[PDB]
């Protein structure tokens, strides 16, 4: 019917991976492989789908997720690997068909900017008189330490207490050019499949 | 205002703020031991002196809430950590009275030197100096030379100050509640928490004296056939049949490891020990394969996978700048999820062997972090250093190592070459075993008053006589002191965190080989892909000292105390090759023959 364009995943600046911005499109004419052609794809791992007949089917809904996110740590992402990228900052929802890309964003695309470090979060807890007590992400949604982590990291470690909740980032700084993460999941129709293909 | 719930507003507060101060603190220090400078020098102790102010605000604070009301468990092991004061119980100024004898005593053994009769110009250090006259050499009057004269260097000048520390510390130690400094070195083994899992301090002395009586028919076997492999080189007139070894004879200027006897006590010298770092520099094994192949061991039997800061952070070669690094492996935890480990690695079959030692402090150290702060270590001294050795027992066996193709496939286990191992290994393990008992109970003697003033010396060599059955080569008298030529017993540290954790590391090896199936000797026993021995070490890593250690040694092992019939039978085919060996010898030793008479 009309264009999904993919005008703000392709300016400003891409978030870290705990505030990732996401981008649900619904009633629109798409075309991914004006999408993946802009990148440097360095990955398309699929769940319940196949990349080949993905660009072409008729759908519900169709989620985007994308954030700034070094691909030498491309193996913190995957299912059953419970390091702190899965547990405190974003954990992948599987019930659903999903995909996974890892891109290399050249310097031929000049309207996204480049932020100064990557960042993640390393725990989010709440304390008491008899321990630590971790709050765990929960599958696609935000991490409980959202507003506290909204204040911004300077180092390595840096933590922040506001009466219960206590979270701590991890920055380190980014070399060559850019790597971003794609997080693209559909939706099954079962009346009304309004996110079908521009052809 | 129901002390428990005041106790608990205050561990509270005290955990918040507790966190930002001990995570700068070790920074500095990490800035330091790797980047040596003068400007980390100065960061190190003006932010290390910050927490000590604070903790001992802490523990004035703590030091309010009488422990006989606070009726939780928790609550009760966190003030009683905090009561603990230390020396700053002191008068302001028997304080630096301590500190200047402590600080003399420390760099008198540091700063010592022998100077040889021949050229009295000529001297030498210690380290690196006399460790291999006393390591190498095998004549009888330059070791006698070297032995005589470090005892009479640095004991003459700590005799007169190591009887102003023992009147210093009885005071320290009575102005807290304990007896003597005895018990407040012996009182890290208290258990009075839930039932049945209780520990008095005064049971240690009897545990330790109950477990060394089964490993002494296997010292008497050992310490018959070192000397008679001694009397093999040295000759009859020198070495006796029936007597002690004298005491410069051991391979080490205190006799503390015989493993420097190798060379000549060895069974079979022509079988020789397995050694893969010719396999290891042929097959281009950098210093990084090493610390991620010691991860698939521990992501193999069940444990974490390290953290993503870990392998960027971590100094794991020593640097090619001009940073002057100190190369000793440690295993660091500062603080807020950061785990490093600092060591200068090389390829070769030592520096493999120590990756995984290294890693097994912290995959201990990532296990606890839940705990509060003072619950974050080992349920005692010994706990921590008996998981970083039972990984070096099973990352060294000959299938281990032939499954990484260190090794030739078409192997045969060669059966000489197990006693060949067995001895070298039994040469470092049994042949501690008296001393760190000896010397341990002649410092709870003479610390508690039971040897007086008179007789240090005399009760020294009668008891360095009937424990290890050494005898000393030269007459002396009360103005030597013969204990403080080392480095633990100047430096003021406690010595039986070594005797009680060659204990623990066969008592955990049984259990994780019974664990995993093994059916076998005990000294060829394999931990690897076998996840259900690694779902109950598991279950003693999540702990701290959240429980007592008598109750976290039940939950692995099966009792709740100290056992040595695990190491009689990891050392079991080498007693009955002893016993063969030793056939017409007698066993044991008469303490009446004397090198000087
Ligand atoms: C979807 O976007 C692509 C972006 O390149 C458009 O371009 C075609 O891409 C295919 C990819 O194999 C090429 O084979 C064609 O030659 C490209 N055509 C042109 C004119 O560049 C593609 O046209 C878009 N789809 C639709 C239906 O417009
Ligand atoms: C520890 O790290 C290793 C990395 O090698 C993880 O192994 C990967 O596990 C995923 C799980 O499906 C597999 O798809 C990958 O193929 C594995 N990697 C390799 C190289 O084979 C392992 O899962 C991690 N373990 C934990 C507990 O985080
Ligand atoms: C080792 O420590 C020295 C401290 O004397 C470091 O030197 C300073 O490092 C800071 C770090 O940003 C710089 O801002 C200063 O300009 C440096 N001053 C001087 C006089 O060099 C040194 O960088 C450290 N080395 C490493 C490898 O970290
Ligand atoms: C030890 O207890 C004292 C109270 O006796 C604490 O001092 C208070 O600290 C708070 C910090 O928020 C201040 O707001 C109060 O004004 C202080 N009161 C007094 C009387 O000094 C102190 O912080 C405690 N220290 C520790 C380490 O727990
Ligand atoms: C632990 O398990 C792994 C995987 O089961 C073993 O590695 C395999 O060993 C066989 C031996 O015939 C080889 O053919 C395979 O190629 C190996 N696979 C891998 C991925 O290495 C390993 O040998 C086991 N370790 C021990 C000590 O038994
Ligand atoms: C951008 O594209 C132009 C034309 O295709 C090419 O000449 C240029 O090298 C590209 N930029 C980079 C950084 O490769």
């Amino acid at each position: 019917t009309q264009e999904c364009d993919f005008t703000p995943m392709l300016t400003g600046t891409p978030p870290p991976i705990y505030n990732f911005k996401r981008l649900v499109f619904t009633n629109c004419n798409y075309n991914l492989t004006k999408l993946l052609s802009l990148f440097q794809v360095s990955e398309f791992s699929c769940h319940q789908v196949s990349p080949s007949s993905l660009a072409t089917g008729c759908y519900s809904s169709l989620t985007v997720d994308y954030f700034a996110y070094s691909t030498d740590m491309s193996s913190y992402l995957q299912p059953g690997s419970a390091g702190a990228i899965v547990q405190f900052n974003y954990k992948q929802d599987f019930s659903n068909p999903t995909c996974r890309v890892l891109a290399t964003v050249p310097q031929n695309l000049t309207t996204i900017t480049k932020p100064s470090n990557y960042a993640y979060l390393t725990e989010c807890y709440k304390t008491s008189a008899y321990g630590k007590n971790y709050l765990y992400n929960a599958p696609g949604a935000y991490t409980p330490c959202l507003s506290l982590a909204s204040r911004g990291f300077s180092t390595k470690y840096q933590s922040h207490s506001d009466g219960e909740l206590t979270t701590t980032g991890y920055i380190y700084p980014v070399t060559g050019n850019l790597q971003m993460a794609f997080i693209i999941s559909v939706q099954y129709g079962t009346d009304t499949n309004s996110v079908c293909p521009m052809q | 205002q129901d002390i428990g719930q005041q106790a608990q507003e205050f561990l509270e507060e005290f955990n918040r703020r507790a966190e930002d101060i001990s995570y700068e603190s070790s920074l500095a220090s990490w800035n330091y031991n790797t980047n040596i400078t003068e400007e980390n020098a100065k960061k190190m102790n003006e932010a290390g002196a910050r927490w000590s102010a604070f903790y001992d605000t802490a523990s004035r604070n703590a030091s309010k809430f009488p422990v006989d009301s606070i009726e939780d468990d928790l609550i009760k092991l966190q003030i009683q950590i905090l009561q603990d004061r230390g020396s700053s119980v002191l008068t302001p100024e028997k304080y630096n009275r301590l500190g200047t004898v402590l600080s003399t005593m420390s760099t008198i053994y540091s700063t010592g030197t022998v100077c040889k009769i021949n050229n009295p110009s000529e001297c030498l250090v210690l380290e690196p100096g006399l460790d291999a006259i006393m390591a190498d050499s095998t004549d009888y009057h330059e070791r006698l030379w070297a032995w005589e004269g470090w005892r009479a260097d640095v004991g003459r000048m700590m005799r007169p100050l190591y009887e102003e520390y023992v009147e210093l510390e009885n005071e320290v130690a009575k102005l807290n509640g304990y007896s003597d400094y005895g018990d407040y070195w012996r009182a890290n083994y208290e258990a009075d928490f839930p039932k049945g899992y209780e520990y008095k301090r005064d049971q240690l002395i009897e545990d330790v004296e109950k477990t060394f009586k089964q490993i002494k028919p296997l010292y008497e076997q050992l310490h018959a056939y070192v000397r008679h492999q001694l009397e093999q080189v040295y000759g009859p007139e020198l070495i006796s049949s029936t007597g002690c070894l004298p005491a410069h004879l051991l391979g080490d200027m205190w006799g503390r490891f015989w493993t420097n006897l190798y060379a000549l006590t060895v069974p079979y010298p022509n079988k020789p020990n397995i050694d893969v770092t010719s396999a290891m520099v042929e097959k281009e094994w950098d210093a990084n394969k090493i610390f991620r192949s010691a991860e698939a061991f521990f992501i193999s039997i069940g444990l974490d996978n390290m953290t993503e800061g870990f392998w960027r952070d971590s100094m794991l070669t020593e640097p090619t700048d001009n940073r002057k690094v100190v190369c000793h492996p440690t295993a660091w935890d500062l603080g807020k999820n950061d785990y490093r480990i600092k060591m200068c690695t090389k390829v070769t079959m030592d520096d493999f062997l120590t990756a995984h030692h290294e890693m097994g402090h912290i995959e201990y150290d990532m296990a606890y972090s839940g705990q509060p702060y003072l619950l974050r270590s080992g349920a005692n001294e010994g706990f921590h250093e008996a998981v970083g050795e039972i990984m070096s027992l099973s990352a060294a066996t000959p299938q281990h190592l032939k499954s990484l193709d260190l090794l030739e496939p078409t192997f045969q286990e060669d059966e000489e070459t197990e006693i060949n191992f067995l001895l070298k290994q039994a040469l470092t393990i049994v042949g501690t075993m008296p001393f760190t008992y000896m010397l341990e109970k002649w410092r709870w003697m003479v610390f508690s008053g039971e040897i007086t003033k008179q007789e240090w010396t005399k009760r020294w060599w009668d008891m360095k006589r009937e424990i290890v059955g050494v005898v000393e080569p030269v007459p002396h008298d009360e103005t030597y002191c013969d204990p403080a030529a080392l480095f633990h017993v100047a430096n003021d540290y406690s010595f039986i965190r070594y005797y009680t954790r060659t204990i623990y590391q066969f008592q955990f090896q049984e259990a994780l080989c019974k664990a995993a199936n093994h059916t076998g000797p005990l000294h060829k026993c394999d931990i690897t892909n076998s996840t259900a021995a690694g779902d109950r070490l598991r279950k003693l890593l999540e702990l701290g000292r959240s429980k007592p250690w008598t109750e976290a040694l039940e939950n692995v092992t099966g009792e709740k105390y100290m056992n040595a019939e695990p190491l009689l039978h990891y050392f079991e085919p080498l007693f009955e090759w002893l016993k063969k060996a030793n056939s017409g010898r007698f066993i044991g030793w008469k303490t009446d023959w004397a090198p000087y008479s």
